[PDB]
RNA sequence: GCUUAAUUUGACUCAACACGGGGAAACUCACCAGGUCCAGACACAAUAAGGAUUGACAGAUUGAGAGCUCUUUCUUGAUUUUGUGGGUGGUGGUGCAUGGCCGUUCUUAGUUGGUGGAGUGAUUUGUCUGCUUAAUUGCGAUAACGAACGAGACCUUAACCUACUAAAUAGUGGUGCUAGCAUUUGCUGGUUAUCCACUUCUUAGAGGGACUAUCGGUUUCAAGCCGAUGGAAGUUUGAGGCAAUAACAGGUCUGUGAUGCCCUUAGACGUUCUGGGCCGCACGCGCGCUACACUGACGGAGCCAGCGAGUCUAACCUUGGCCGAGAGGUCUUGGUAAUCUUGUGAAACUCCGUCGUGCUGGGGAUAGAGCAUUGUAAUUAUUGCUCUUCAACGAGGAAUUCCUAGUAAGCGCAA
């Protein structure tokens, strides 16, 4: 009571700026990216999302109201209606907020970083991708700042698809050569979009049609 | 409050968030703020 | 059996023109007296910040920008009729409210 | 810096059942619930404890976070010399 | 620059100098000559009760803020004060080693491949003489023919929708209760609920509409460019957002440098608890502010808007009735938001006057007397209303400009 209004919908954004941060600091593995909040009537259902709920849930509870009991009293919420419900966050490389944990990883425990990289383009390029970007601006044992680089694509971004394709994708490092604020971004293939367009503003496609009868003589007829 | 990033001035006191405006512009997409104009 | 009112005040303009067809749609398979979904001024935020961490170079700024959509609806129906159908037409990042308000 | 050990219920008691520690980057206020402190104790506590493990720290927004684990057995069980499947951490509460 | 008890510094051609969001006192704190107490993970150790300390003074002490002094009753209780050597300890006055993306710039007004030609070869044609375009935009020529990135396209806005559908949180149209009414038919009112009927104006969803259309010139008759009448709209229809080649070792948040000396552990990094940071005479390149006046001041009236804002663990907006010359003070409400402040009755301008060209009533720059508010505190005037004093200042030498047709300029006084 004796809320403001605007308030409200700016003050959750807050929070959902926060949230996030554990499933980038604490996890590595499963690929709980993307972060959901689905507010019930009087629940918070924030879905746990692992493919390998172990972690989690490991002897009846490892996690489940482990994570909760310092959340939920962080921001003084009332325990029991912090409802986490578990489910199995989606693919590695073949979604499209998990390019951002596929590649926050995927620098090597120790050799080369060229075979760290043309390592990492092959898969979803051909398997669910036409447009993903990562980042590396980095030395190789001297004291140059050298810029060597590589992309997968041109993106899809004209105009409003900045804003729909940019997202909540914020991830660090699991590697064991380089840290500094890692980022990536996202913009996939439209092929297989089924949300919105399809194709590139650019694209026209006119359709073939079909060959003809010769002449059609009259031959009128009376049903 | 000092929040992060070298910065306990120029404080975005409006709306009631509190945030260093140089660590704004990076969280600025979570909130929900986009540029269009 | 009482004049209600709903409040929906949202932030993706999509996801409100499904959810205030529902309302409508139910309502009027019971036939229920009614007002159509009054649509509200909407309310853009805004705030100028420079776009440099450090002050050293020319000057112009930003503009960001955040949208809130507001619209609500009267209603009338018995209270074994609305009681169930407020609770199946949730979707994320949508707020309901229910308002009685009869003076 | 001084580790007072005039009551172990605001020391180390009642997180048998909670195992986390929240906090605050915090200065002078003297009055916390939930948690050992009154608002310094268990913050400079807690950095002697971190040093024998067992208690893991996030900053994440100047908010302290610590949690317990499999190194916590050896001090809980036997400073309040209770028996077992009373005290634990991996099994806090009734479900966790 | 000077000055200093220190005036904390970053940045000097466009691409430094109203900018680091640097509008102000103790928050900021980075600085100066006082005051502090906090320095311990483990592994070392000794006084560990016959004593460190926990004494915090325990108040007169004690000279100088509770104090660090004992004059003693101790919670005494080895916490830790300690004494070290590792390694701690850890954080803040700068960036540097296995990672930079955040900026400003030259402003991709241009870069690059597929099969073909030409060369032993590196390399080259395509990517051109010409005209055309805001534009390697396009036509044409042609050993080259298809094509990508960038530019177009898109995206958000501002303009047109008597065509929808749906308005006590918009508005008119009546029926009334109801007051004026010249009255006499009438023109202005009347407000919760007097009730009904409405969407044109209003707001927001769904769609539509402009393509240079249609005619006349002009040109290799080509790309196009000029007129014309229609049209809400014919300057990419008006304005923005978004788009990577490069030496500024300014990109640093619990960036870590993923540096080993900064004392980097009686810290010269904290706080509370202290006066002094941007704030000292005789010249500015500091981007216009108030001028230098009758197209003006002063005094009476007339009276019109747009986008934004806001109170619960708490003092935000503020209208009437209040006292007073303001400034304010007191009594109330209303407003979690198209409802309330708020029609935000803004200013220039607008009539009727007073004034009479003199540095006069133009112009108030330094000042002395006073009343108020805000906080722990305004002296070195933090701001604001009284009355006084009216001092440079008669259109500016040589020079040189953030701003494009509802544009340049005035005029605002919203966050």
């Amino acid at each position: 009571a004796l809320i403001s209004k605007k308030r409200k919908l700016v003050a959750d954004g807050v929070f959902y700026a926060e949230l996030n941060e554990f499933f980038t600091r604490e996890l590595a593995e499963e690929g709980y990216s993307g972060v959901e909040v689905r507010v019930t009537p009087t629940k918070t259902e924030v879905i746990i999302r692992a493919t390998r709920t172990q972690d989690v849930l490991g002897e009846n509870g490892r996690r489940i109201n482990e994570l909760t009991l310092l959340v939920q009293k962080r921001f003084k919420y009332a325990p029991g209606t912090i409802v986490l419900y578990a489910e199995r966050v989606q693919d590695r490389g073949l979604s499209a907020v998990a390019q951002a944990e596929s590649m926050k990883f995927k620098l090597l425990n120790g050799l080369a970083i060229r075979r760290a990289a043309y390592g990492v383009v092959r898969y979803v390029m051909e398997s669910g991708a036409k447009g993903c970007e990562v980042v590396v601006s980095g030395k190789l044992r001297a004291a140059r700042a050298k810029a060597m680089k590589f992309a997968d694509g041109f993106l899809i971004h004209s105009g409003q698809p900045v804003n729909d394709f940019i997202d909540t994708a914020t991830r660090h490092v699991l590697m064991r050569q380089g840290v500094l604020g890692i980022k990536v971004k996202i913009m996939r293939d439209p092929a297989k979009s089924r949300t919105g367009p399809k194709a590139l503003p650019d694209a026209v496609t006119i359709i073939e049609p079909k060959e003809e009868e010769p002449i059609l003589a009259p031959s009128v007829k009376d049903y | 409050q000092c929040r992060v990033c070298s910065s306990h001035t120029g404080l975005i006191r409006k709306y009631g968030l509190n945030i260093c405006r140089q660590c704004f512009r990076e969280k600025a997409n979570d909130i929900g703020f986009n540029k269009f104009r | 059996i009482i004049k209600i009112r709903i409040t929906l005040t949202s932030t993706k303009v999509k996801q409100l023109e499904n959810v205030s067809s529902n309302i409508v749609k139910n309502a009027e398979q019971h036939n229920l007296v009614k007002k159509g979904p009054v649509r509200l001024p909407t309310k853009v935020l805004k705030i100028s910040t420079r776009k440099t961490p450090n002050g050293e170079g020319s000057k112009t700024w930003e503009t960001y920008e955040m949208r809130i959509h507001k619209r609500y609806i009267d209603l009338e129906a018995p209270v074994q009729i609305v009681k169930r159908i407020t609770q199946i037409t949730i979707e994320p990042g949508v707020d309901v409210e229910v308002v009685v308000a009869s003076n | 810096m001084l580790m007072p050990k005039e009551d172990r219920n605001k020391i180390h008691q009642y997180l048998f059942q909670e195992g986390v520690v929240v906090a605050k980057k915090d200065f002078n206020q003297a009055k916390h619930e939930e948690i050992d402190t009154k608002n310094l104790y268990v913050i400079k506590a807690l950095q002697s404890l971190t040093s024998k493990g067992y208690v893991k720290t996030q900053f994440s927004w100047q908010y302290y976070y610590y949690t317990l684990t499999e190194e916590g057995v050896e001090y809980l069980r036997e400073y309040l010399n209770l028996p077992e499947h009373i005290v634990p951490g991996t099994y806090i509460q009734e479900r966790n």
